[PDB]
């Protein structure tokens, strides 16, 4: 019988393999839901500096 | 095949102090003006280095 096993891990680092595309548009500012780089969540948007 | 090329003169090293190094962020993600526990691989504040 050939094996494979796939390891995978969800520590708190940037992905780097992610799910097909599967990208849309972004927001400038509405209270709209987000699921950037496989991390959700829901929030209002805004443009600040860091 | 080799070759051996050695001396029979042998000389013990010393040590020497060495203040605050091993400090570098825990993770990726970014943090501000927060005081910030962690448990990981470091270095302590005073040691000596050869």
């Amino acid at each position: 019988y050939r094996v494979v096993v796939l390891s995978f891990e969800l520590l708190h680092a940037p992905a780097t393999v992610c799910g097909p595309k599967k990208s849309t548009n972004l927001v400038k500012n509405k209270c709209v839901n987000f699921n950037f780089n496989g991390l959700t969540g829901t929030g209002v948007l805004t443009e600040s500096n860091k | 095949q080799c070759v051996n090329l050695t001396t029979r003169t042998q000389l013990p090293p010393a040590y020497t102090n060495s203040f605050t190094r091993g400090v570098y962020y825990p993770d990726k993600v970014f943090r501000s003006s927060v005081l910030h526990s962690t448990q990981d691989l470091f270095l302590p504040f005073f040691s000596n280095v050869t």
